């Protein structure tokens, strides 16, 4: 009974670490970008121009 | 703050969950116990009987 | 150097390194092409938008999927969405990392081979694998049996794997999928006035199903329920205004995966093909099997389906086993996340396919040894 | 919509808690079903090695 | 030191040190290959699962015994078993145990040269010695006389015995054993609409044949009763679910045994082959064998088989005689109690075939005087 059990343990375990261990290879990709504001600074341009 | 704790409760989620499945498995391991058991009692009752009715004869 | 596990998909490309929890980036994959005159001068308009820059121009283009149903039909498109979601979304060149595509099981060998031919000659990279888009799914949960069913967008399939050793005689495809899905759901709508035509709409019809259509525990109940009282009719705000009203196309929508019959489809249910896959297996090995069901892919995620398919299940099968329905909440991104793990391990590092293997077989390599 | 997902996750973490618990209690219940079944197997075991010996005489 | 007293039979292996009641390590002697392909990568999966690992996996293996009838027919596989028992059954190397291998009589002489050389040049035991598979049943009964069945597995054989003395003339060696019978099992369950075919679901039927299986105590009685009441019909549930309900294949399976015509077979059944043997010894001893017919093997384990063959063996004997039927509860290990039992004695200690004698004489040692 106790090789049964411990057969599947094992077996689970390495199933456990590939699934769980390798989340740690990167979880930072939620932190989100800067996203800036203007604060009504960033008005300093005139209707010259606007195709380019 | 509202991810944050949603973080959170995705934790406990995750470790309550692996808290049911480990006594899940605990519960069929006894189920299969309680099996063989039964299958004792069987075999022991049917040789039982045997032997009574060679020792009666 | 860290492998890019790239994974076409049909209707989202999900990307990112090997290694992490979630995909970098995920975009819906279509390219499409203006189609009125255009005035202004020096606007710099484009001649084509990928990815998700087409979902906010859709008002003035004819967006379409590049892959049907897990084939690809345009292979300049597949091209073009390829070299975006490297250089644009990632941002990494392709000449210095292993890349592993993902494909539906029985599919047209030409399509991989085709595959692996871009990969090796457009974009040069050191090295490509493909991989049934299921054994990823079966990794993602942590398992190692289990017979796992991949309702995607494109294409449904079912494949069944023991201890590790899969079984290619019960691979159960079925080309019923999320995309006629929204075709159903946009073909009912007019039962109410709605009508939806042009195939930027088909977007809105996707973000209707997807926001309000549930999987019914029980099919004639409600239908009679709907029928009687108005509990069920939730509003929806169109992109422009005009709110409409959903009654019973809520279920009815999703409900044509357990009765294909409804888009005149002859096969079985999702919830009968699976007990079929299953019954092909051995006889030892079905305890297993019914235990350890998994499901995965996108369309999996309408609201109470795991209840209708462990009730179909229990129903078909004998009574004694225990059914048992894993539904984790990263069904989305399951194959992904598989994917990373199997590309993260010390021992695939060797299955990949080297480009000097390629250039002394060519493309007909991915059929042999290194599968 | 972080809040709703706050809810919805705090509700399958308490779904995952009681579900654990009624498992915890068919457990224990098991364990003394299986305590009792190998104390049955003893008491069989003797009467056969008994029965035994009276028929060889 | 202690002896390992090994005993390969024929479908279960068992081996024990000497000196003990029971073998330390019984369990089923077949060697499975996987068959399908194998997908997980990592899994550590092996290429052969031997002894009892091959039950529990046996939903994808290819069971194949290495012991056909006695003989042994695949020689690496009996190596891969002997070495499975040796190394993780006891966990004692061979290097420093003298072994006591059994062999069924009328045997063919390769077979036990080819034993011998292996147990001398692959694991190098100090001493090994093979003995008769009836004279132990014989031993482990406390007797010294008596004529013994030994319905096995693999082969039935019936040794006669006097005062110590055997009688080389009177032995009968008949090919029907329990294999045999549960292929007429699995042959018979087909009228009522089971099919079993695989390898793996042989075992299934050989689960079936010893749990519900019974010898009748006359046959066409029982014929007549299972054909008219309903009271024999005894359900039984598969590895799955689907239960079965056995009707009058419950005693026709095991009739088999006095019956060999059923399967095909000429000769005679094992109520018959036993008077035969008896009548060709002297007779002077036939009393003695008629009062002490003994029983052994597994297959004689059938609920009803000690009352079957008295009562056939009355009806043939003569009138005056009295006929008994030595039936212990611990018949399955019979034979290898007995061997424990030698392998114990102190006059015994001078047999065993030491190495330096296999050295000088080669492996045609076994057939000299150390028998
Ligand atoms: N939350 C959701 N509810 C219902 N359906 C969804 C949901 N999310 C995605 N879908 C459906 O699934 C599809 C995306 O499936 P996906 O798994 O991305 O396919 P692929 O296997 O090609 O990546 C979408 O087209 C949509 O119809
Ligand atoms: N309790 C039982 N009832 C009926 N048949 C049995 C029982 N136990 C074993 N058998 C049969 O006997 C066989 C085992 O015989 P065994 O004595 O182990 O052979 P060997 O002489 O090779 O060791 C099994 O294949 C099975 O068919
Ligand atoms: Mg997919
Ligand atoms: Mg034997």
């Amino acid at each position: 009974l106790g090789t049964r059990a411990k057969e599947s343990l094992d077996l689970r375990a390495h199933l456990k670490q590939v699934k769980k261990e390798d989340i740690e290879k990167e979880n930072r990709e939620v932190g989100d970008w800067r996203k800036n504001i203007d604060a009504l600074s960033g008005m300093e341009g005139r209707k010259k121009k606007f195709e380019g | 703050e509202a991810e944050k704790a949603a973080d959170e409760s995705e934790r406990g989620m995750k470790v309550i969950e692996s808290r049911a499945q480990k006594d899940e498995e605990k519960m069929e391991i006894q189920e299969i116990q309680l099996k063989e058991a039964k299958h004792i009692a069987e075999d022991a009752d049917r040789k039982y009987e045997e032997v009574a009715r060679k020792l009666v004869i | 150097t860290t492998a890019l596990v790239c994974d076409n998909g049909s209707g989202l490309v999900k990307a990112g390194f090997a290694g992490d929890d979630a995909p970098r980036a995920v975009f819906p994959s279509i390219v499409g092409r203006p189609r009125h005159q255009g005035v202004m001068v020096g606007m710099g308009q484009k001649d084509s938008y990928v990815g998700d820059e087409a979902q906010s121009k859709r008002g003035i283009l004819t967006l379409k999927y590049p892959i049907e149903h897990g084939i690809i039909t345009n292979w300049d498109d597949m091209e073009k969405i390829w070299h975006h979601t490297f250089y644009n979304e990632l941002r990494v060149a392709p000449e210095e990392h292993p890349t592993l595509l993902t494909e539906a099981p029985l599919n047209p060998k030409a399509n991989r081979e085709k595959m692996t031919q871009i990969m090796f000659e457009t974009f040069n990279v050191p090295a490509m694998y493909v991989a049934i888009q299921a054994v990823l799914s079966l990794y993602a949960s942590g398992r190692t049996t289990g017979i796992v069913l991949d309702s995607g967008d494109g294409v449904t399939h079912n494949v069944p794997i023991y201890e590790g050793y899969a079984l290619p005689h019960a691979i159960m495809r079925l080309d019923l999928a999320g995309r006629d899905l929204t075709d159903y759901l946009m073909k009912i709508l007019t039962e109410r006035g709605y009508s939806f035509v042009t195939t930027a709409e088909r977007e809105i019809v996707r973000d209707i199903k997807e926001k309000l259509c549930y999987v019914a525990l029980d099919f004639e109940n409600e239908m009679a329920t709907a029928a009687s009282s108005s509990s069920l009719e939730k509003s929806y705000e169109l992109p422009d205004g005009q709110v409409i009203t959903i009654g019973n196309e809520r279920f009815r929508c999703p409900e044509t995966l357990f009765q294909p019959s409804f888009i005149g489809m002859e096969s079985a249910g999702i919830h009968e093909t699976t007990y079929n896959s299953i019954m092909k297996c051995d006889i030892d090995i079905r305890k297993d099997l019914y235990a350890n069901n998994v499901l995965s892919g996108g369309t999996t995620m309408y609201p109470g389906i795991a209840d209708r398919m462990q009730k179909e299940i229990t129903a078909l099968a004998p009574s004694t086993m225990k059914i048992k329905i894993i539904a984790p909440p990263e069904r989305k991104y399951s194959v992904w996340i598989g994917g990373s793990i199997l590309a993260s391990l010390s021992t695939f590092q060797q299955m990949w396919i080297s480009k000097q293997e390629y250039d002394e077989a060519g493309p007909s390599i991915v059929h042999r040894k290194c599968f």
